[PDB]
């Protein structure tokens, strides 16, 4: 039966009253025929008597007043496990891909407490991405979080494009991605990358687009989730990709807008800070699993400081920001050595050798950057023996960290290369001794390991 | 002449860095009314914003 | 047959039977003492209640008074007979003479001409206003803006192209004083009238003592004036005295009308009650209006919704500035800003459109170099830097000119200066021939003889 019905409808928002005796719960999923059509409405406020205030799931056109409406007594409930891999699915858990029903044994609710201080545990074991810069300047760890920050059009989403790919290929792990207000663009780019690469067979994938209401693009990265966390509990080692932290702020201050709340610091919601914990808090390494996470984080205008950045640094674990210099000088992934950082980056845990080797290459670039305005001024035979020799070296370690991605191919022709650690401090304590000064730059340029640059060299 | 001419250069470079960094401490001070203008400005707008929005 | 029910400010309520309610804009009378004041419905709320704006002083209105729904918008004398006279917003003669000898009353309220009817004129207009017609030219047909803050000279520009124009011209001519002084209007209604032009000029005053009712309403009045003129075939000049007094009107009375608050305290509608007006006063296929307005800018702030939902509903926009008038340059133009549709090669040629795009460069690059100017002084500056710097400031000189309006101001008579004669100064002082002068021998003159001369006796 349905025992509720409609009595406003104001955009997206739509109140329904029931009789009291049967007033829904906060976050419960209600019903109703929008049409020849049905519609999900998530309960967001409990307001006055029999009467409750709600976001739709959909396309607000076409609700009549006084339809009836009937409640789901749970929350939003999506499906989990392996049988969710290589589908897409929206926001409700189902299928946009039209490879028909999902197959799912089991749903669980995407609304659920975060793990307790007790059930954590802290192990130190480092990720291996297969891109050198970022294996080299901003380690991370299992469990932890990496916040690729940077402007538009600097690289944030073909970074996790080949992160994935590694991770899938190289590592046989499993991950979901989170399209938080997805471009359909970039989306079906997305697809077909991945099912061409031959790696979508172990990711699970979930678009919220720019196109649906907010509440759609809100409760995405909450689904996404849900689904990481299915498979924690199989006790295996996930990963998790939200494609906008910058969106989910966004869809969150669209939605308190709605409900009336009365806005703070910059038109932000006033819970900002605690959405961001509510998901965050969920993305954590227990005894039985671990959920890796990498979030790209746009920063409006560069200015790092207005409120959506602002609160997410406090809880990543590294950063690595890209710049769109460095991207148009033509050095891709365009990662900046010198700001990304890490809290994993200390020798207790790196050990002396990769500490001493990052600590190095910061220091070689820290000196080229001072450099650099002296041979402007003075030309460059103003400069001592040593320091034209901190100049090659410096020049062909800021070629090296480039690299070729699998999934660029499709814009260069360049095949891709993955890079082992070992192969990254190796390459760059050579390079930083002296041992390759023989080589010309270009030597090294999107050359991937560094014995490719003595093979390249030959051909130069 | 060529050292007489040396000296000069460092007295003048001296004379007018001094003149320089006067002028920078003087505009300081005019960016800083600004700034006191846009700050107000903000705050009373965004609270204006807020209060005129409730009920 | 209605009561009043309330009275905030200008905005009354008014109560009528379920059945006679008035229609939006219909015209409401009532007996203020002794006194009638008219009042203008603006909003039908429910239950036979109406709002309303007074067009009047509000002040001795009790509750309950009984108002006379007269059922017609408010009516303007319009045609032959309004000109040369003096008129209120509700159309009433404010001279002294007699009664408006009118055959015929329009409404106030009008749509603007169709899309299929408007016509497009690249008939240049010659003012004899150097900057104005090097850097935004206009054309017969056209509008003109004067942006600028509080006292930087866009009335002594409204008032000498007046000159320029409007005794050189033979068709009829409009005046509406939105929102201004009082003084400033009596000058200008004496000035006409003892130079005996004054029969070819109608007028409409609305100043700033007046409530808001009045300065809300009565460029509409104007604009019905100058639409009558335009049906009948001819072409007509309209000059609106500060048209920014339009929508402040506005949002004064808004939140009483209980509409709430937009982005600096404006109305929700400006852009609606701005467009509603500016796109009446157009040129048509059956005659042509030509337009000046003079725009107010609140706190010298350009990007303040008022001046910046403007900007888009002119042709020709000449924008003064502060920052140039307190250096005595007067008319004080910014080169950089003013603009005009009418700049292209292939309707001003292309040695004018030339010689304005080279002294746009040049004052520009001028503009970039004032910080290391003021950080390093001047003689860091390349040998090159230094010409550059020198020609603009020459050029910033000789933009000045004496009008025939400012000589009670400076003494010095006025100048007129033809375009033919200033494209070819500036194209002088910019190719370098005049390098020999001293600044000050360009500041106040004419034609660059007249600098040439200047330079003799220093
Ligand atoms: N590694 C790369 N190789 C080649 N092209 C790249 C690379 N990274 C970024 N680009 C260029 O940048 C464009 C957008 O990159 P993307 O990562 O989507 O930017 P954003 O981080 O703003 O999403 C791509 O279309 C591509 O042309
Ligand atoms: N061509 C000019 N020569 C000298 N003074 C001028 C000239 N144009 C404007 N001014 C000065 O500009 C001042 C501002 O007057 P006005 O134009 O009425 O300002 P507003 O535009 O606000 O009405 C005048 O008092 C007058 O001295
Ligand atoms: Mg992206
Ligand atoms: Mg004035």
């Amino acid at each position: 039966m349905a025992t509720g019905k409609i009595v406003q409808v104001i955009g997206a928002v739509v109140d329904v009253e029931f009789p009291q005796d049967a007033v829904p719960r906060v976050y419960d999923a209600l019903e109703v025929q929008n049409g020849n059509e049905r519609l999900v409405l998530e309960v967001q406020q409990q307001l006055g008597g029999g009467i409750v205030r709600t976001i739709a799931m959909g396309s607000s056109d076409g609700l009549r007043r006084g339809l009836d409406v009937k409640d789901l007594e749970h929350p939003i409930e999506v499906p989990v496990g392996k049988a969710t891999l290589g589908r897409i699915m929206n926001v409700l858990g189902e299928p946009v891909d039209m490879k028909g029903e999902i197959g799912e044994e089991e749903r669980w609710a995407i609304h659920r407490a975060a793990p307790s201080y007790e059930e954590l545990s802290n192990s130190q074991e480092l990720l291996e991405t297969g891109i050198k810069v970022i294996d080299l300047m901003a380690p991370f760890a299992k469990g932890g979080k990496v916040g690729l920050f940077g402007g538009a059009g600097v690289g944030k989403t073909v970074n996790m494009m080949e992160l994935i790919r590694n991770i899938a290929i190289e590592h046989s792990g499993y991950s979901v991605f989170a399209g938080v207000g997805e471009r359909t663009r970039e989306g079906n780019d997305f697809y077909h990358e991945m099912t061409d690469s031959n790696v979508i067979d172990k990711v699970s994938l979930v678009y919220g687009q720019m196109n649906e209401p907010p509440g759609n693009r809100l409760r995405v990265a909450l689904t996404g989730l849900t689904m990481a966390e299915k498979f924690r509990d199989e006790g295996r080692d996930v990963l998790l990709f939200v494609d906008n932290i910058y969106r989910y702020t966004l869809a969150g201050t669209e939605v308190s807008a709605l409900l009336g709340r009365m806005p703070s610091a910059v038109g932000y919601q006033p819970t900002l800070a605690e959405e961001m914990g509510v998901l965050q808090e969920r993305i954590t390494s227990t005894k039985t699993g671990s959920i890796t996470s990498v979030q790209a984080v746009y920063v409006p205008a560069d200015d790092l400081t207005d409120p959506s950045p602002a609160t997410t640094f406090a809880h990543l674990d590294a950063t690595v920001v890209l710049s769109r210099q460095i991207a148009s000088l033509g050095i891709y992934p365009a990662v900046d050595p010198l700001d990304s950082t890490s809290r994993q980056l200390d020798p207790l845990v790196v050990g002396q050798e990769h500490y001493d080797t990052a600590r190095g290459v910061q220091s070689i670039l820290q000196r080229y950057q001072e450099l650099k305005d002296i041979i402007a001024i003075l030309g460059m035979d103003e400069l001592s023996e040593e320091d034209k020799l901190v100049v090659a070296r410096a020049r062909k370690i800021q070629r090296f960290l480039s690299q070729p991605f699998f999934v660029a191919e499709v814009f260069t022709g360049s095949p891709g290369k993955y890079v082992s650690l070992k192969d990254t401090i190796r390459g760059f304590k050579g390079i930083m001794e002296g041992e390759y000064d023989h080589l010309p730059e270009q030597a090294f340029y999107m050359v991937g390991s560094i014995e490719e640059a003595v093979e390249k060299a030959k051909k130069l | 002449g060529v050292v007489e001419n040396l000296a000069s250069e460092q007295a003048a470079r001296m004379v007018a860095m001094k003149a320089a960094t006067d002028n920078g401490g003087s505009l300081i001070k005019e960016l800083q009314l600004v700034y006191n203008k846009a700050r107000q400005a903000s705050i009373t707008q965004e609270l204006t914003e807020i209060v005129s929005g409730a009920a």
